[PDB]
């Protein structure tokens, strides 16, 4: 049920885990010059870069549909590693990604968290449209379902969690490495993600590689005042590499 | 609070749905408030000091109350963080309050020198910043508000030399017999 | 005496978290940097002998301010101290010791006497400082019979004369000195060490028979600990001082003060 | 006999211990 | 005659050389454990940092009198190694001061390139007066002697280039590492410089290290039309570490 | 530590020209007299001692006059003096330290106290001088608790007692003492060595209590390196020094003016 | 050319056709000018010394000027010399500026006793005169003249001793704190 | 212990090495 998880400078605690998930049963690791493409030495930035960043919390509450955020995009402004994900073309990272939520004995729900590959969304309307950049690069705020009236909306993607924003049903997401918080029992989902791609090393201003869905399967429910909670995301870069350095990309 | 036993604690809301900074301290081991501290009293009879420190905090909530708190502490050169992002950027812990009320967090040895001295003038150690990373949780018909208990000790590492008199007590007149 | 060294340390992804305890158990935690943060390697080198006992309370400080008046009209009736011996009545030393509960320690005395000339010229002055055990006469006077010390130690200084200094072993007929004494008298009075700490007195008068100059000599005696020993910690004394062998703190018309500074706010360093 | 230090000369001349200085540590 | 020096993914070539300076006969190297007092993981971004970053140019005339850079303030707004000089609390680093000055043989002049450790800069006036935090931070502009009224003079440093800025003769600046680049022989002048301070880790906001020092000792003289020419600086850090991350200093 | 002899010399008639080089390079000819003279062979007999720094360094100079006027009116409101302490007050010691940027020893501290007369007799004069490190309380009068020094090193001199003596070790929380320092305050201010080199104070009083004698005591303090280490030399000091901490050399309406002396005529010897 | 950088440069010049006399310089460490330099400043500092010195020079003219000069240095006993036949009669380097810029001369340790005074009287060590050899030559579009940087350092032979305080440098009232 | 001089007798009285007279060469 005890987790501690030390990264650089930073160390997480959780008394009631469902122990960690290993996506894919790969544990992170710098590339091997036998996969390699690139040939200058790549920048490894190390504890500077390899730590925890804690985004914006998002508010649970009983009428909340789901939210995602996408990687590396959520930590483009997160300190060293933001830094040097504008300063090289190229950049490699595995993860850590702790989502954590906390109530009460007196409190049933349940998320599932998700961390998915080449997230494909699809966009809202029908015709010849496509999802803007913007809207694929919400940054650490993340997105949220909201069923309501967006902008050049010709350019937005779909808000039907319940098809996991691709087509697919909810439900088969299982498929993907994920977790559940069933508040009776957890109050954190843990999931531990190689680097993934058909290529070695990456522009992760152009590519996302990974998408973290969270979405209330059995909603939030209590006689307890306390009756919306917080969900708050810890993502540690691990083996982050960088190649290519050149002026900052604006 | 001053002259009682509730300058020790800080109370915790679960009114509060917002990452709050709860309450921040220098780092400095003979700076206010650590100063009356064992460790900052005996400190105060050196002048120079070196080591790390350990901090320890006890939940004294109902125990069917949680939280989760980010413990953090800022290397100096910098201004204490006003914003919880700006203060997990720094050294931190996540601090899941369930089963155990109690944590540790240690204050590395940061510092240009090898020493510094125990009483700083336009200087610091740094910061250690306490904010809530989710929120008090409570079940219903339960107090909506909760302590908590800040210790300091020095670990294997902390040495203090150069044995001074202490500016932390006075004798303004003579002690009858 | 040696520091460890802190060692290299990684990131750790496990089932137990060192960093989580329970401070209810009155332990202190055994967490180290290593555990904490991804330690780099320091090879630490700092002895830890100056914070010694030995070294702490090793130091002379002053622990009494002797003076004498000396007058010229009752020559032999006056012109004689007596000082019942204690460390309690000057604030450095006093809060140094009683950071322990008992302490047991041989003891250096050096004195330091000031002669202020109050005429013309000084002349040959001569003191003479004596160590009355409990039971042993005091001096009644100047010429009092028992300053021939048959017995006891005196020492003698004259102007001109480097400072005294002598060292008395450990005097209690206990096995440590009781700093603090939760007790009484055999007639239920007397709260505390008064009962414990009687090391009789340290008397002195001016030896030079009478002249014709107005002094006043003031002898400061100092006191330094030698081959320490101390047991039970206590917490350090957070007010003033206000009587010997009592640890009463409250003053009169004066609020408590401590040495803790407030701020307005505590989201602010 | 001589000793080191954080090497020096030292012996006791009085014959009561107390007379003595500082311990060793 | 002929130097190459590589850096990161940067390379200087001079055809004309007085060979290279080692200052102090000491080349640069990591911080050894046995000398660290600060107890994290140092970051060491190596290439990303660890490269030529070249500053604004000046111009040689025949009315020159001196010039002075500080490091690391120089490069302060360098890529890379500027993050990371503000990110962290403490940083270390040894430098390559390549300064590169061409002509033709029809061309005399003579510079002295001196490298001064703490160079403690002494005030314009008289009376109770220091110099100014932003006077000794010019960046990459660096500073350049002109004798000719500033402001909030009571900040300023001193303009005697001929005591040294401090109050020593000219002329004695050959005590400390350093090259002469005259125009009949050489085109450049390269010294290798390792990190020297007290401490083995310092504040590079707070504290500059090395004062880089340019002075005209023979003027410009030309009959040729082109009589100013550039004089061009390139630094390249070296074994750069930094510790104590945190958010960046503004 | 041995000068090289000077060996016999030939006439040559050659390709290489040791004579000739480019000091464009940075460094110092390597020519002795051998290469450019037909040289004598001469056993040179030179020991470089003298010039090391232990020896160079090794000298006690004054670094404070300390001035203590003795008022007989407010007796213990007074009478005492302290001094932040520190090597750039007077410039002989100064300017031979400031040859490096950096040094290291340990300090020989040899006191040389003097009283002046100012009434018919000066009576017994006894002076304290107590060393308080940064963050001790500073003395606020001439009987304030402070002198107890309970745990700071005080040192007690009296009239006719010879020069007093105590050796400090290198004090700094650095691996070395700043000679010279490009930095400021976290504050951004204070530029110079005002920053790094905070040593505490030396504080003096009058012992003796109350008399009648009105004296001056001038304590002039002298200072020698002892086990000297030092790096990274520099130029020599030209001009006179204005400030402590400073290297600012400007004087109001008043030249700058140099050690060098200037002749008519460049041709002229 | 006193308080500026041109004190430390002598100007040749090609309108000079004759073997005129450039500078002169005694020799003892520490008389002027070279009582200010880091040898002079050290030996300041000592009562006696002993040893050789080199001198060096370093030609800054455009890589198309040449000259040849003669260096030469004049044992004392006599007056420094006022003709190049003169000089040349002693101790003398014939320079010729080609390709190397530099050049390094030793004026060695000649004296009746084994160690000279740093304080001389009505004493000398000897001079060092600098005169044209033939003439500085330059093609047509050039400049005129070209400067000459002179340097001293002491050889392996250098020993100073009897340390003293030095007559350079004062102190004229108080240094404020 | 002895040492030789440009024969002489020489021991630390001391504890702490700042007390020791100047260095040797
Ligand atoms: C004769 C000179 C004075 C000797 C003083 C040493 C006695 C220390 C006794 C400690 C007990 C106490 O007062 O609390
Ligand atoms: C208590 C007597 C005085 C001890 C003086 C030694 C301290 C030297 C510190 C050198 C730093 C400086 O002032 O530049």
């Amino acid at each position: 049920r005890i987790i501690q998880i030390t990264r650089g400078d930073s160390t997480i605690t959780s008394q009631d885990v469902a122990n960690a998930i290993v996506a894919y049963g790969v544990w992170p690791h710098y590339l091997s010059s036998k996969d390699a493409s690139a040939i200058d030495k790549p920048s490894q930035p190390d504890t500077s870069s390899n730590r925890f960043y804690t985004l914006r919390s998002v508010t649970w509450s009983s009428s909340s549909k789901g939210w995602w955020w996408k990687l590396p995009d959520a930590l483009k402004d997160m300190g060293i590693f933001g830094e040097n994900m504008f300063y090289h073309y190229l950049g490699r990272s595995g993860y850590t990604i702790h989502v954590q939520c906390n109530a009460s004995k007196f409190h049933q729900g349940t998320l599932i968290v998700a961390l998915i590959p080449e997230h494909q969304i699809a966009s809202a309307l029908h015709g010849n449209v496509n999802v803007g950049y913007n809207y694929t690069h919400p940054g650490e705020t993340g997105r949220e379902v909201k069923a309501e009236t967006r902008l050049n909306p010709d350019l937005q993607p779909t808000e039907e969690y319940w098809l996991n924003f691709d087509g697919t049903l909810l439900g088969n997401i299982t498929i993907f490495p994920h977790q559940f918080i069933n508040l009776r029992s957890n109050n954190s989902a843990t999931i531990i993600a190689p680097y993934v791609n058909a290529v070695p090393m990456d522009s992760m201003r152009s590519h996302n590689n990974w998408s973290l869905v969270i979405i209330p399967i059995c909603p939030l429910e209590t006689s307890s005042a306390i009756n919306t909670i917080p969900i708050t995301i810890s993502i540690s870069p691990m083996c982050a590499e960088f190649s290519g350095a050149r002026a900052k990309r604006q | 609070y001053i002259n009682s036993e509730n300058m020790y604690s800080v109370v915790l809301q679960s009114s509060i749905n917002a990452p709050d900074k709860i309450f921040s301290i220098r780092t400095d081991v003979a700076s206010q408030p650590l100063a009356t501290t064992l460790i900052g009293e005996i400190s105060s009879y050196f002048t120079h000091w070196t080591g790390s420190l350990r901090f320890s905090f006890m939940f004294c909530g109902t125990a069917n109350t949680t939280v989760k708190l980010l413990l953090a502490y800022t290397p100096p050169g910098i201004a204490e963080p006003t914003t919880r992002k700006d203060a997990m950027l720094g050294t931190h812990v996540i601090w899941d309050v369930g089963l155990q009320s109690t944590i540790s967090m240690v204050v590395p040895w940061i510092s240009a020198s090898h020493y510094r001295n125990t009483s700083p003038g336009r200087s610091t150690s740094g910061y250690i910043t306490c904010w809530y990373q989710t929120r008090l949780v409570i079940p219903p018909q339960t107090p909506p508000t909760a302590r908590l208990l800040c210790f300091v000790s020095g670990c294997k590492d902390f040495c203090l030399r150069m044995a001074r008199d202490t500016n932390l007590h006075l004798q303004s007149g003579a002690i009858a017999q | 005496l040696v520091v460890p060294n802190i060692n290299s340390s990684n990131p750790t992804t496990s089932n137990s978290a060192p960093a989580l305890d329970a401070a209810e158990t009155g332990h202190t935690s055994s967490v180290q940097p290593e555990d904490v943060i991804e330690t780099r390697y320091v090879q630490t080198s700092q002895t830890r002998d100056e914070m010694s006992l030995e070294s702490f309370l090793g130091r002379s400080g002053c622990i009494h301010e002797s003076k004498l008046e000396v007058t010229l009209a009752n020559y032999n009736k006056e012109n004689f101290t007596v000082w019942a011996i204690n460390l309690q009545e000057m604030a450095q030393i006093r809060r140094k010791f009683e950071l322990f509960t008992y302490t047991r320690f041989d003891s250096e005395i050096t004195l330091v006497p000031c002669i202020s000339a109050l005429s013309q010229d000084i002349g040959h002055i001569t003191m003479q400082y004596m160590y009355v055990p409990p039971g042993a006469p005091v001096p009644n006077s100047r010429d009092d019979y028992a300053w021939q010390s048959g017995t006891n130690a005196s020492v003698f200084w004259q102007h001109g004369q480097a400072y005294p200094r002598f060292s008395l072993p450990f005097l209690s007929v206990a096995s440590a000195y009781y700093m603090f004494y939760d007790g009484y008298d055999e007639q239920d009075q007397n709260y505390g060490t008064a009962n414990t700490n009687n090391m009789g007195s340290l008397c002195s008068r001016i030896v030079t028979e009478k002249h014709i100059h107005k002094v006043h000599i003031m002898t400061r005696i100092y006191h330094k600990a030698k081959h320490v020993k101390a047991w039970c910690p206590r917490p350090p004394r957070a007010l003033e001082y206000t009587r010997a062998h009592r640890t009463n703190f409250k003053i009169e018309d004066r609020s408590i003060q401590t040495a803790i500074v407030t701020r307005p706010i505590i989201t602010t360093a | 006999a001589q000793v080191s230090r954080q090497n020096y000369f030292n012996i006791n001349y009085f014959k009561d211990a107390a007379s003595n200085g500082a311990s060793k540590l």
